[PDB]
């Protein structure tokens, strides 16, 4: 009789999502731009470090 | 224990990087 | 506290970072974070010295991108020892084996035992890497070369511990481990889009970076639609639809990251401090994903080692059969994402089992970590009582009930959502994988929260 606990959990899930505070368009844009800036910074810094270190890795090994 | 600062960590990180680089270069020199 | 006391003589031998005495300015914190990130990124490209052969199969390839690892380099162990030590310390504290304590002496002992366990795990993992066929045959390399490699990995792990501690103590923006994971994942995603590496298999020179490959194909075939479809639908190399799926997954996890329940809280001791207590839908930020990925990778490695040492046994066949080796049957096959949509159609039972396992494991890890990490509704009610905070609409007595009606459901549904996001990213073929993209976006959200906190305070 595990159908009832699962149904109760599902009902709680939709209830919570209904009373969750979804991001707005301005908030979503702010978070998206911040994540894009962070991703660009870290990913491109690592990419340039790897690109620089490829020739030295070839030279030493 | 050995309560040290940030510069004694940055310097040691660069020293370890230089040490492994010198190890590789010395290996290259001694292989030939 | 007895367990910490007996190991205190061993815990007072490893160095620790100086506590800052003036509050560190945001610019100085950014400078320190950048310096530590540059040190880690330089270390993760420098190879070891004693490696004799890096041609053998790699058994830990799976979660290398999220372990901040890179095979054959100084950062080969990555974050594994630090995360393992943190996990075991949290398990000991939550399950009431040791006491973290509200005393600086107790905190010092806790943070010394954590680093001691991290160093022990570093040594053990280095020995395992050496002795399980990596670097070449250990007998051929020799005891001296094995010891030299172990010392190099030992010092690299010490450096990672020192940089992580430097970032934690107040010199940096956040935590070293999260920064390293997110940086490695973002670096992998950027590399699979803008790399200059060229591989030729008969058709000609073709960059394996997706966008550079698109530009090169446009230049070579003069804007031909065949070149466009080769750039988008490239199976053998990273393509552009994988990038589109990656961006879509980032957008969706960003949308679901801002989901939160806003509890209107009033302070009764310091009257007038009305505020809001947010219960994020992603209650346990990425702990369920980390736990599930670690469990699955450990199961894969154990299955490979058992099928190697104990080939022919029925039990190891039930635990998983292999054929980079990929699972074909057994327990480990059902824990692996389906290869493609055709694989889903051929074996719908496997896809259903994989989805069910992902969602259930994520939910279980979330609802267990809320009880082990001290974020259970009872603990939140206890800190509410300690700090005098009360919910506006509800009575002071009905504070634990309101948290019990939200926090367990929030944790469980956050587990389902964060497992479904990983499953969707895996199905869509997104560069970085479900785990990598989820970890990266959650860590960047944490750093964005740090930014909007410190800038607002400034
Ligand atoms: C983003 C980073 C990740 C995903 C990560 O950090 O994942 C490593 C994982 O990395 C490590 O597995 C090692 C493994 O470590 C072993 C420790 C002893 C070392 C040899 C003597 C694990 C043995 C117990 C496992 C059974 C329980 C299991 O399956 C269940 C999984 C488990 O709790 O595991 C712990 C670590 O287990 C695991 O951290 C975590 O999930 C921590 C999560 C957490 C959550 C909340 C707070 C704080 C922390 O050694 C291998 C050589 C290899 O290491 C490498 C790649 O170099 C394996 O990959």
């Amino acid at each position: 009789q595990f159908v009832e606990p699962s149904r109760q959990f599902v009902k709680d899930s939709i209830r919570l999502v209904k009373r969750c505070t979804k991001p707005d368009r301005k908030e979503f844009q702010k978070i998206a731009m911040a994540t894009a800036i962070g991703f660009a910074i870290m990913g491109f810094i690592g990419f340039f470090v790897k690109l620089i270190h490829i020739p030295i890795n070839n030279i030493i090994v | 224990g050995l309560k040290v600062g940030p510069v004694p960590v940055l310097v040691m990180s660069l020293l370890f990087i230089a040490s492994v680089f010198m190890l590789h270069i010395w290996g290259k020199y001694t292989r030939s | 506290i007895k367990f910490l006391e007996v190991i205190k003589p061993f815990c007072v031998i490893l160095p620790e970072i100086q506590k800052p005495e003036r509050k560190i300015q945001f610019k100085e914190k950014v400078l320190w974070t950048a310096i530590t990130l540059f040190i880690f990124l330089v270390c993760c490209q420098i190879p070891l010295f004693g490696i004799m052969s890096s041609d053998s199969a790699d058994p830990f390839y799976w979660m290398r991108v999220i372990l901040a690892s890179n095979r054959g380099t100084l950062m080969e162990l990555g974050i594994s020892p630090i995360v393992t030590s943190g996990l075991i310390m949290q398990l000991l504290a939550g399950a009431k084996i040791i006491e973290v304590g509200d005393t600086p002496k107790d905190r010092a002992l806790f943070n010394g035992a954590q680093k001691l366990f991290g160093m022990i795990i570093t040594i053990g993992q280095s020995i395992v890497y050496v002795m399980t066929g990596m670097y070449g045959d250990p007998s051929e390399m020799g005891a001296g070369i094995c010891l030299l490699i172990t010392i190099q990995l030992f010092v690299a792990g010490l450096i990672v511990l020192l940089l992580d501690e430097l970032l934690q103590k107040g010199y940096g923006l956040g935590s070293g481990i999260s920064l390293f994971i997110a940086t490695n994942i973002c670096e992998t995603i950027v590399w699979k889009a803008f790399s200059p590496t060229t591989v030729n298999t008969g058709r000609g020179m073709e960059f394996e970076g997706a966008i550079i490959a698109l530009f090169h194909l446009l230049a070579t075939r003069t804007d031909k639609v065949r070149a466009l479809r080769e750039a988008f639908y490239r199976q053998n190399l990273p393509n552009l639809m994988n990038l589109i799926a990656t961006i879509f997954v980032f957008a969706v996890v960003i949308y679901f990251q801002g989901f939160r329940y806003e509890l209107p809280i009033r302070s009764t001791k310091v009257r007038g401090q009305i505020g809001i207590y947010p219960i994020k839908l992603f209650y346990t930020s990425n702990i369920p994903i980390i736990l599930q990925s670690a469990l699955v990778s450990n199961l894969y490695v154990i299955s490979q080692m058992l099928s190697a040492r104990f080939s022919g046994n029925l039990l190891v066949s039930l635990l998983g059969t292999w054929s980079r080796a990929y699972p074909v049957g057994g327990l480990c096959y059902y824990l692996s994402p389906p290869e493609s949509f055709g694989s889903v159609l051929e074996d719908p039972v496997h896809a259903v089992v994989y989805i069910v396992f992902m969602l259930g494991s994520c939910a279980f890890f979330s609802k267990t970590w809320i009880e082990v990490s001290g974020s259970s509704p009872r603990d939140i009610a206890k800190q509410f009582k300690d700090q005098g905070m009360v919910i506006n609409g509800k009575r002071e007595t009905s504070i634990y009930r309101e948290l019990k009606k939200i926090i367990p459901t929030a944790a469980a549904f956050g587990g389902l959502c964060i497992g479904a996001l990983s499953v969707l990213a895996d199905f869509l073929g997104a560069i970085g994988s479900g785990t990598g993209i989820l970890l990266a976006v959650t860590i960047i959200y944490q750093y964005f929260e740090i930014f909007v906190k410190e800038q607002s305070e400034v």
